RNA sequence: GCCGCGAU
């Protein structure tokens, strides 16, 4: 788990060490790290919320 | 332009085709310009008709033989205002147009025969230093999306 | 226009196919075998081959003929096919050549060769029969490469 | 899964799946058609003394085996004979270069080696064969868009792929167009041909969005406007990726 | 083998191997300038090739 | 190894590849265990066992007095499809081949 | 030390059509400014186009309307094509309605107060039978640059009932330009530049006004650089602590620990508040008995602290 | 909502010795980055009102090929060394100087003859280093304000070759511009994600500082257009 | 879970 997949287009503007990542993909991926984080500033204070 | 495609894909997979079929679109959209700047202004039908006449019978012992002298005056404007957008012509597989013939019909419509025109930057607007092949090829949508992947 | 079809193409194709003429007369007058005038024919036919293969690439090669403060003189070409085949970015002199040159003799039936080479490149057409021989080639790259 | 020197005029030798069936999986030519037992068959022109005639004969491997063979590709004279004294055929699986006299039989046309699929390329003569067979097997992927948009440059062969498809409704037997919708088009014969007793005329139902096989849409947009004639198998409405009447 | 696997190609070479090429006749012989910055400025100006 | 490095590496060369030496010389090491044993003397004769493991058992014959217990051995060349399924544990070599 | 470039000598050539000239420009400036102005033109020029279009009979883009000889999705379509100017109003509703036989053009459409139809010979639809009608109603808007149907939400903030037909917008009359330098008339002068642009527009907007108001964008964007220079939040927290409804012993140690907040109380694990003096266990269960009926379990982790 | 476009704000200057700036402004409107730094790119290299050494005479032989009387560098890098020479004149359009030196030690931009009208911004700008050993060096230059940038395509000038000889056509750069370039970044401000972020990297010879310079010519560029923003004016 | 189609 924690994996996606998909299409790979060129990007020269970028970086030796960066890759262009779509923000639908993640916030999928890092979903727990949203949680843990939201959890620590105080938006939400159960995990339902 | 509308799509700009990378030159280092051609000589190396040898489609020549891709470059024979340009130059081939790039005529013919020319003729099809000529054409639709003549029915702009509303000319008459006599020089349209030759016009039109004069496009048809160009090439080298070719066997077609569309004749507008027994096509009606209505049918005519109906197939100029059918292919302002460009003369559609067709060469069958292994016997088509030679180079020969796809100048001609670029000269017919009033460009470069090399089939090579200059381009200026988009963004910088200063001119490209070669000459740009400019041109229209038919391209296909694949049926792998991304949103399916 | 950038692949330059050279002028004397022609010539020593009209050379190889009298010369092949001559060969096969000799095969009739019978003081020759199948396997001597086979081998003898496909040696022509690759020195053929080379010969237009050197024709094209000198001719392509130092084609600019650009004049100086004084006279004129001759460089490295600008050819846009040229430059992509020698900087190293895509394509090579086999492929410069199957552009421009002849295509060159190919057969993968049985590994045997065919006698008649494709004497047509890419920049003008292929006959029915050139293009079949080179299906059995394609055809058997594909399968080797996916197995 | 090689291609042999008698797939000439029967089987495709370009369009076949790639990957794990490279040659398992082949499509007919353009003019093959089976014989009573179900081999193969391609048809030949009948070639007399020097004079090409217009008779058809229809040839399998074994009988085609035997003759001599001549290329669509050569010259012809006004009258019917062979413009060159030596002519490029095939005798036995092989080429060579024969007699004027010596020929029996010549290839119809110049599309007969290749199949439906790779006949729709434009200049297949400059492609090498590896990406000829990758775009025949890309062509057949086009999803079909909002506006249909005829080829600029084509091979002629898009009408008898368009309207042989059935994806196109053509008038069986009709006259004059009476009624045109955006769903339904009405026809009235012509007074030259009837069903003798009760007239009639022809009402075709276009069939609109409809769900294709892989989720696509199915649609259909009449292209005659009011009392356009009609002649027999005209092409009245364009199906999905068809203009008309041409493969688009 | 030690080779560098991370290699400029494609376009990347004919951006390089187009700049560093000579030809007999251009805007600018035997010109005589400081140092790079004034080659630069030369060539964008549009006064040398 | 001289022999299998030179060899194959004409495969790789030909063609245009460039691969290290070192690389296949780590394959031939691993191609040369399980040497069998010529003699006795040290609860081993006439049987395949891993050069190892000799190494070691007779190194410590020879530091200690009896020296002629450390028997000589006789080293082999076996394939990698063999070499690898006589791996000395049980759970690798089980999870590759038959 | 520059002179100043004006506009004169603008001619049309047609209604769409349009060259403007001008005549004085230094060496350098008019490629500068003839790339700079195509780039302003063709980005942003405020426009008209058709937004959205209701028709009485029909539920949704994909249906067929008895009578017309076009599918819904082709007069849509052909709709967003529409060439229409509007003065002092940016959300101007237009009705079309028709019955009979024939194209039905623009020209149809009810006069509107101000509202200008550039072209009126351009069909949109045809009615194909004697008893067929076409009553629809357009509502456009007045925009900037391209708008997708798709990625418009806010629309959606009022529900739109089932028949509104939302298409995608344009705005951007300016469809082809191009310039040209030339060598000025100016003969007292040893050179001089004369600019030339040609636009071909959808008449929406004259070619004078289009090059005033690109003008006058640079300008604006210029400004800037004329002066360089430059060289816990959740309401449920921030809540003071004499509400959770605490004993009598809770509130004077509460008090004597410096805990005013709910929330600061929430921070404070297990272990160590039972250090506290006379907390009491049955007390301390208590507390967190109240605690948890807000749902605040105890022993949470923040950030930062603000002291209101 | 229309006619109404954003405005790059909280613009940031890094400095790098006194000729070296790096502008970063953000955020610029799809479009528009790229438009602002073309056209000040061109126009700090092209039309830049500045002054620069252009005219040349050495005492002894005056052919473009010369022996350099043993002065231990060519006078091809005397030119050279003249061309990068940055002075400050005001007021007149066209001044002659005069340098001599004798005596054994490289010269410097500040052995040209005291005059209050023109400045000289780096006193140590070497020219020779003397003629070898136990010479003297005399040097009579001319300089005019100009703009932009002129080559020594010809002196078209005097008559015959007097002129070509007078001032030797050294290569002048009137615009105190070394080196200009600008780059287009991406940048998002609230939901939109698609704006245009400009970085602006400027060297100047000197004389001026780059700030100064690009003010220059957002100054320049913005009075060309007061024909058409006069009376389509907010104010 | 078994085929059939397909991308690299």
């Amino acid at each position: 788990d924690y994996s996606g997949r998909s299409v790979i287009t060129v990007g020269p503007y970028l970086r030796l060490h960066q890759c262009g990542l779509p923000k639908k993909m993640a916030l999928e991926l890092f979903k727990p790290f949203i949680y843990g984080k939201l959890e620590l500033r105080g938006l939400a204070t159960t995990i339902k919320a | 332009v509308d799509i700009v495609l990378n030159p280092l894909g051609v000589p190396s997979r040898m489609n020549i085709g891709q470059i024979l079929e340009t130059h081939l679109g790039m005529a013919a959209k020319g003729i099809g310009d000529k054409i639709n700047a003549m029915l702009k202004q509303q000319q008459e039908v006599a020089k349209l008709r030759e016009f039109i006449q004069r496009a048809y019978d160009l090439g080298a012992d070719v066997r077609q033989k569309v004749d507008l002298s027994t096509f009606s005056d209505e049918e005519v404007m109906r197939l100029a205002e059918n292919l302002r957008k460009g003369m559609p012509i067709a060469t069958p597989v292994f016997d088509g147009a030679k180079e020969a013939e796809i100048k001609e019909l670029l000269k017919l419509g009033d460009l470069p025969t090399s089939g090579q025109i200059r381009l200026y930057d988009g963004r910088t607007g200063e001119q490209f230093e070669r000459p740009v092949t400019v041109g229209y090829m038919y391209m296909l949508k694949l049926n792998h999306l991304v949103d399916d992947k | 226009d950038d692949m330059v079809i050279p002028e004397k193409k022609h010539e020593i194709i009209s050379e190889a196919e009298a010369e092949v003429a001559e060969i096969q007369e000799q095969f009739q007058s019978g003081l020759v075998t199948a396997g001597e005038r086979y081998n003898k024919v496909i040696d022509i036919w690759a020195a053929a081959n080379d010969r237009v293969s050197k024709a094209m690439m000198d001719n392509l090669q130092t084609e600019t003929v650009i004049n100086r403060d004084g006279q004129e003189e001759k460089q490295v070409s600008f050819n846009s096919i040229y430059m992509m085949a020698d900087s190293g970015a895509r394509g090579s002199a086999a492929q410069i050549r199957q552009l421009a040159g002849m295509r060159g003799l190919m057969a993968k039936p049985d590994g045997s060769i065919i006698e008649t080479p494709i004497t047509a490149n890419f920049r003008e057409g292929l006959n029915v029969l050139q293009y079949f021989i080179s299906t059995h080639g394609a055809r058997k790259g594909l399968a080797d490469t996916a197995l | 899964r090689d291609v042999h020197p008698t797939h000439y005029g029967r089987v495709c030798p370009i369009e076949t799946p790639e990957g794990p069936n490279i040659g398992l999986i082949n499509s007919l030519s353009v003019y093959a058609q089976t014989n009573e037992y179900g081999f193969l068959e391609t048809p030949y022109r009948k070639v007399t003394d020097g004079v090409v005639t217009d008779e058809i004969h229809y040839l399998s491997a074994i009988e085609e085996g035997n003759y001599v063979i001549a290329q669509a590709n050569s010259n012809l004279d006004e009258e019917g004979h062979f413009v060159e004294d030596l002519v490029t055929c095939r005798s036995k699986g092989e080429s060579s270069l024969f007699s004027r006299d010596q020929v029996d039989y010549m290839d119809v046309s110049t599309q007969q080696v290749v199949s439906v699929g790779a006949s729709l390329i434009p200049f297949l003569e400059h492609d090498d064969a590896n990406r000829a067979l990758m775009g025949a097997n890309m062509q057949r992927q086009a999803v079909p868009t909002l506006r249909a948009d005829k080829p600029l440059v084509g091979t002629g062969m898009e009408r008898a792929v368009a309207v042989d498809s059935g994806v196109t409704a053509v008038a069986k037997r009709g006259g004059v167009v009476q009624y045109v919708d955006a769903s339904r088009i009405v026809i009235k014969v012509n007074e030259d041909e009837m069903y003798p007793g009760e007239a009639g005329i022809d009402i075709y139902n276009l069939t609109k969005y409809t769900r294709s096989n892989q989720n696509t849409c199915i649609n259909q947009m009449p292209c005659v406007s009011l009392g356009e004639p009609v002649e027999r198998g005209d092409v009245l409405a364009d199906g999905p990726s068809t203009d008309l009447g041409e493969l688009a | 083998n030690g080779e560098p696997i991370i290699v400029p190609s494609q376009d990347v070479v004919l951006g390089l191997y187009y700049m560093t090429r000579d030809c007999v006749n251009a805007k600018g012989e035997g010109m005589v300038l400081t140092g790079p910055k004034e080659a630069e400025r030369l060539y964008r100006s549009g006064l040398a090739s | 190894t001289r022999y299998i490095v030179n060899e194959v590496q004409d495969v790789y060369r030909l063609q245009g590849v460039k691969i290290n030496d070192k690389h296949i010389e780590v394959i031939v090491r691993q191609m040369l265990r399980k040497a069998t044993i010529v003699n006795a003397g040290s609860s081993d004769f006439l049987e395949g066992e891993q050069v190892e493991y000799s190494r070691v058992k007779i190194a410590n014959r020879e530091l200690e007095a009896n020296g002629k217990v450390g028997a000589t051995y006789s080293r082999d060349l076996l394939g990698i499809t063999k070499a690898s399924l006589a791996t000395e544990s049980f759970i690798s070599a089980a999870s590759f081949q038959e | 030390e520059f002179l100043k470039p004006r506009l004169v000598d603008i001619e049309q050539v047609s209604s769409t059509h349009a060259k403007v000239t001008l005549e004085p420009l230094e060496r350098g400036f008019g490629h500068t400014l003839g790339n700079a102005l195509r780039r302003i033109l063709l980005s942003s020029m405020p426009g008209c186009a058709v937004t959205e279009v209701e028709i009485d009979g029909v539920l949704h883009e994909y249906s067929t309307k008895e009578g017309v000889q076009e599918d819904i999705l082709e007069i849509l379509l052909n709709l967003k094509g529409l060439a229409v100017r509007v003065q002092g109003k940016d959300e101007v509703i237009l009705t079309l309605n028709k019955s009979g036989i024939g194209p039905v053009t623009a020209a149809d459409i009810t006069h509107d107060g101000d509202v200008e139809i550039v072209k009126p010979q351009h069909v949109i639809c045809h009615l194909t039978d004697e008893n067929a009608s076409i009553s629809m109603r357009i509502k456009v808007q007045r925009g900037r640059g391209y708008v997708p149907a798709s990625t418009r939400i806010h629309s959606e903030e009022d529900e739109r009932p089932i028949g509104r037909l939302l298409v995608d917008a344009c705005y951007s009359p300016v469809e082809r330009i191009a310039y040209n330098v030339e060598a000025a008339r100016v003969e007292q002068r040893t050179d001089l530049d004369k600019l030339v642009i040609e636009m071909e527009t959808n008449g929406t907007i004259d070619p004078e006004e289009a090059i005033r108001r690109a003008a006058t964008i640079l300008a604006e964007q210029l400004e800037a650089f004329v002066d360089l220079r430059d060289v816990e939040f959740d309401p449920i927290l921030l809540r003071p602590v004499d509400d959770l409804e605490l004993t009598v012993r809770s509130a004077n140690c509460l008090k004597a620990e410096a805990i005013h907040y709910i929330g600061d109380l929430v921070q404070r694990t297990e272990v160590e508040l039972l250090k506290t003096p006379n907390l009491g266990k049955k007390s301390l269960t208590e507390i967190k008995d109240v605690l948890a009926s807000r749902g605040l379990s105890l022993g949470m982790r923040l950030e930062n602290w603000p002291p209101a």
